[PDB]
RNA sequence: CGAAGAACCUUACCAGGUCUUGACAUCCUUUGACCACUCUAGAGAUAGAGCUUUCCCGGGACAAAGUGACAGGUGGUG
RNA sequence: UAGUUGGGCACUCUAGCGAGACUGCCGGUGACAAACCGGAGGAAGGUGGGGAUGACGUCAAAUCAUCAUGCCCCUUAUGACCUGGGCUACACACGUGCUACAAUGGGAAGUACAACGAGUCGCUAGACCGCGAGGUCAUGCAAAUCUCUUAAAGCUUCUCUCAGUUCGGAUUGCAGGCUGCAACUCGCCUGCAUGAAGCCGGAAUCGCUAGUAAUCGCGGAUCAGCACGCCGCGGUGAAUACGUUC
């Protein structure tokens, strides 16, 4: 549809937008903005000259593809130089300093009551 | 030129009040009734003494409110009116103590208490 | 002239006022009665205890009483007068 | 180990976050005024003999 | 320093760095600063820093800049149960 | 149960503060300064039945009034005592210092002197009830309403502690119209330490 | 309590209708102290009842009150080795508590988008005995029949 | 919960590097000043120098040694 | 332009001195008692509401680590100094809290009403820059004079319309800001991006009888910097109590 993902229809564009991975409402509001239409049409509705607008300013942007690759780039660099923050990662533990005694579930996964 | 005035209090807030002989209208703080307290709940209980003396079309009300929220404010003005109706007839009073609107509702804040995360409420007791 | 006194006890507190009121009264000049500003309590509460035992606990208060005073017609004898004059430590003064 | 922690107080200290309160009655050091420079404790024995200005017993 | 000022570094160690300019990785260094920044100039020595109860030493590169040192000293030895 | 310090619960009711004083910047320099000159009479004056000590300041001056029924012992022979302990204060206090002297009446009254003799008889092994005793006498004839002791520690080498007082009289701690005094005084005895807690019911204020 | 009973504050009126019922389903229906929310919420109810409906939303809350008031309530009593239940004629403030209750909870369990089209529905449905509330109110009184042996208790 | 603030300090624990009338005291034996500061190093503690000795009014708190009496223990027994 | 300026303190408010409430009065019941019941009046009626207030002693309850202290123990070290590390780990279990699981609601806008209290190298107005956290300049205030401080819930609109959603906000990557010699172990905050679990919770169990519960924010102590905690403050504001079978 836009940069490989269908977005919904009856949705308005700002909060469909949001559906990518890597679009927030705050850059879909810039990006409509910057194209200069309005965000609270529904995008079953649109020219697709606007959507062709959207798709330009959306690839100018780093979106799906190029963000899961820098992310993930970072991630297997700060691992495999053996650094604290990666190792945290390669362990499946917390990262920003937490506490890993009485939480830390989102990184555990499942508890195993032992 | 004529004035009846009176002071009204109500949990933490200040009714200083004078009625003027007028149509029914309500000042408050240079604003409207309606447009201080957006409540219509509270502006019955305003106007309930003219309720209990049949009084509701004779004065304006002209009033200085400070400090509480707009229902503590309301039932401050609400006795502050109760007060001037006796300098107007005190024959009125025989109403006003039945109503209970002479009696200036002590119902005021409790303390917060130490061991207590609050007034009376309690932190969970674990027997074991 | 401006005058703040102010202390930890009013029955002291407006004892030494009322020596000022009439320290002024003797001089011959026109003063505001010593107007009484509003206190203020310094809270503080103390583990009642000294070891673990949290939730029995003790509050002790700090309150400072403060008292105002102008002077309207100031003689050389009251500007003297009020500046010769001592008090007791419980009391504090300031001028101007 | 202590005393020596009351010399190291009133030493100078080599940075500005390396100075920490002490009782200066009982070096406690925690649960401290800087209105007093009193261990909670202390100050409750001082304010009931009334050794300490303006304190007393509350209740409102 | 998340401030926009001086990256941080201590003096003895830039001193000593500094000194060290044929990079020669013989030339190992030692230091107790877990809390130092790492530069251009560190690339490709092999420091040790103390984690606590060893001066374990680490060989540093081009992914190592913006990071410390001390991310590369752990001090907590776990193993599992 | 415990029980709250009867000065503490009755200051500004009954009682002034002792430290009768005011500063705001130089409050904790003023205050430890009195701690140190109260350490430092104590531990000159042990011999002397000093009781009660006052401190006013007055602007880089530093009054102080001391209670005491042995004023003789302590002004000296016209003098000349006073004026060493003036000068050590000086010396501490780093500024000047005015002294005021009183004679205490009906010392066997005030609870400090009568906690102070008491310990220094147990530390001189006299009995303990003998010494409670006595004391209740005296203060009873020199006029009290009321008195109450309690002695608590290792009594007589015991193997465990105990606490053993005597009353005569009234103690209502919980009025607080009382001009109830109370006084701690501990004993270091070869066996350990005994408290020695007195507490005299005068006459009241209306 | 062990020292008797305990006599309960007044019920303000409502402003416009001038009604005590209006008043306390307000405070039921409260969350948080907010009167405002709750009135409005009760209001615009109503005002759904006038436009559905030519009766006044009063007396259709006064039917459906009619139809789910019980008359008969359960009180439990333990016998030694069995607990069980005992019929009890209800006092006519109980009655009213319940109703108000039964009616509340399951108009907000209802299905819909908004309180207000929820406790409107489900008055209705109760005026013309077809509710959840009536469904409880039988339960009980059936319940109360089935028991009905305990009378003596 | 002691903790009314575990980055250093706190911190009492661990590793390493250091000292032993001692970091903190009183009594004594110096013909008296020495703290502070700059650099060399050092992780720093610490030593090497220099800037310095100006103790103050026989006395007065401070700096050294030296003298051992002693200090010191958040070391146990609530 | 603003209680502004003049003037006045009248009302409020401040805070001292006082009054007031004591079954004090009316009737009924009661041993002619104490007392209870209701009534009147009064701001308040029956210890008005709350607090400080903890008898003899019990738990050989806790505290030798706040402090002091007998005895024992080390005293070329269990003492002392520095740096770094750890008290922040992590298969897991428990307690106390916060956020939630939504439309009584989320989001954007506008707008209204508090109190307690803190402040000198500290609170900081106003202006400018910055999406923001914050930064530059610079004024007032040792304070009922200035500031923290236009509180948030609330009210009126708009939009969302049932959805693991525009819920939820975790976790994670990136950029920055502050503090402070130093923010990796191990700080707080912001922005962007991701967007997990969670659709009201088993056995069982906790608090509360009125301005309470519930919810809403505000300040302060510690504090260079940092608390979902602690202490206090006020806003909005219920339901129920038949009764002692258990
Ligand atoms: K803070
Ligand atoms: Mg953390
Ligand atoms: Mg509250
Ligand atoms: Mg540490
Ligand atoms: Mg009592
Ligand atoms: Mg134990
Ligand atoms: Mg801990
Ligand atoms: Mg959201
Ligand atoms: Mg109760
Ligand atoms: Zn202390």
């Amino acid at each position: 549809r836009i940069a490989g993902v269908d977005i919904p229809r009856d949705k308005r564009v700002v909060v469909s937008l949001t559906y990518i991975y890597g679009i927030g409402n705050t850059t879909a509001k810039k990006v409509l903005a910057n194209v200069g239409v309005s965000e609270d049409v529904r995008v079953r509705d649109l020219t697709n000259e606007q959507t062709d607008a959207i798709r330009a300013e959306i690839d100018k942007l780093k979106v799906e593809g190029d963000l899961r690759r820098e992310v993930n780039l970072n991630i297997k660099r700060l691992m495999e130089i053996g650094s604290y923050r990666g190792i945290r990662h390669r362990r499946g533990l917390p990262t920003r300093g937490q506490n890993t005694k009485n939480n830390a579930r989102t990184r555990k996964g499942p508890t195993k009551t032992v | 030129q004529v004035q009846y005035s009176g002071t009204g209090r109500r949990k933490n807030a200040v009714a200083r009040v004078r009625l003027v002989p007028g149509t029914g209208k309500i000042t408050v703080n240079k604003k409207d009734v309606e447009e201080y307290i957006p409540h219509a709940d509270l502006r019955e209980v305003i106007n309930q003494p003219f309720g209990v003396t049949e009084t509701k079309g004779a004065y304006d009300v002209i009033v200085n409110v400070n400090g509480g929220g707009y229902a503590g404010q309301s039932g401050a003005i609400r006795h502050g009116i109760a007060r001037a109706l006796l300098q107007v007839d005190p024959d009125f009073r025989s109403a006003l103590k039945r109503a209970g609107l002479l009696t200036r509702d002590a119902r005021m804040v409790e303390r917060k208490k130490p061991g207590l995360k609050k007034a009376r409420k309690a932190s969970q007791f674990s027997k074991r | 002239i401006r005058i703040r006194l102010k202390a930890y006890e009013h029955r002291i507190l407006d004892q030494s006022a009322d020596k000022i009121v009439e320290t002024a009264k003797r001089t011959g000049a026109d003063v505001s009665g010593p107007i009484p500003l509003p206190t203020e309590r310094s809270l503080y509460t103390v583990i009642r205890a000294t070891h673990k035992y949290k939730d029995s606990r003790e509050q002790f208060e700090m309150r400072t009483h403060k008292r105002l005073i102008d002077i309207v017609n100031p003689t050389p004898k009251t500007v003297d007068a009020l500046m010769k004059l001592d008090l007791p430590s419980g009391v504090n003064i300031e001028i101007k | 180990a202590k005393k020596s922690m009351i010399a190291k107080n009133k030493r100078p200290a080599k940075h500005s976050t390396q100075a920490y309160t002490r009782c200066e009655r009982c070096g406690r050091p925690h649960s401290v005024y800087r209105k007093f420079h009193l261990c909670r404790i202390c100050f409750r024995e001082l304010a009931y003999k009334g050794q300490i200005p303006g304190v007393k017993k509350a209740s409102w | 320093r998340s401030l926009k000022k001086g990256p941080f570094v201590d003096d003895h160690l830039m001193k000593k760095v500094e000194a060290q300019q044929g990079a020669e990785k013989k030339k190992v260094i030692k230091t107790w600063s877990r809390r130092s920044t790492i530069f251009p100039s560190f690339v490709g020595f092999t420091i040790a820093v103390y984690d606590g109860r060893k001066h374990v030493p680490v060989y540093i590169q081009e992914d190592m800049v913006g990071h410390k040192l001390g991310e590369f000293a752990p001090t907590r030895t776990y193993r599992g149960h | 149960g415990q029980k709250v310090h009867p000065i503490g619960m009755r200051v500004g009711i009954i009682r002034d503060w002792d430290a009768k004083w005011y500063a705001e910047k130089e409050y904790a320099e003023f205050l430890h300064e009195d701690l140190r000159i109260r350490k430092f009479i104590a531990t000159k004056l042990a011999d002397a039945a000093v009781s009660t000590i006052e401190i006013e300041r007055a602007a880089n001056r530093v009054n102080i009034s001391i209670h005491t029924a042995k004023p003789g012992m302590v002004i000296g022979k016209g003098g000349s005592e006073v004026e060493n302990l003036r000068k050590e204060l000086n010396k501490l206090t780093g500024k000047r210092v005015h002294i005021n002297i009183v004679e205490i009446k009906k010392p066997d009254l005030d609870a400090k002197l009568v906690g102070e003799g008491i310990a220094r008889q147990l530390e001189n092994r006299v009995a303990f009830r003998r010494a409670q005793k006595q004391a209740i006498q005296r203060a009873m004839r020199a006029g009290a309403k009321g008195i109450k002791t309690q002695v608590s520690g290792r009594l007589n080498g015991a193997d465990i502690a105990r606490s053993e007082g005597y009353s005569e009289g009234t103690v209502p701690l919980h009025t607080l119209r009382a001009d109830i005094d109370y006084a701690w005084e501990e004993a270091d005895t070869t066996y350990g330490k005994l408290g020695v807690k007195v507490w005299i019911y005068r006459g009241e204020i209306l | 309590p062990r020292k008797g009973p305990v006599a309960k504050r007044d019920v303000l009126p409502d402003p416009i209708y001038n009604s005590k019922l209006v008043t306390r389903l307000i405070n039921r229906v409260m969350v948080d102290g907010k009167r405002g929310i709750a009135a409005n919420i009760i209001y615009n109810s109503f005002d759904i009842i006038k436009e559905s409906t030519g009766n006044d939303p009063l007396e259709v809350f006064e039917q459906a009150m009619k139809n789910v008031m019980p008359v008969l309530e359960v009180k439990a009593r333990r016998v030694g080795g069995s607990n069980y239940q005992v019929p009890v004629e209800v006092r006519p403030e109980r009655r009213t508590t319940l109703g108000l209750r039964w009616v509340v909870n399951y108009a907000r369990l209802r299905g819909e988008h908004t309180m207000e089209e929820r406790l409107a529905k489900e008055i209705m449905d109760a005026a013309n005995n077809t509710g959840a509330s009536v469904k409880k109110r039988e339960d009980t009184h059936k319940m109360a029949d089935a028991n009905r042996a305990f009378a003596h208790y």
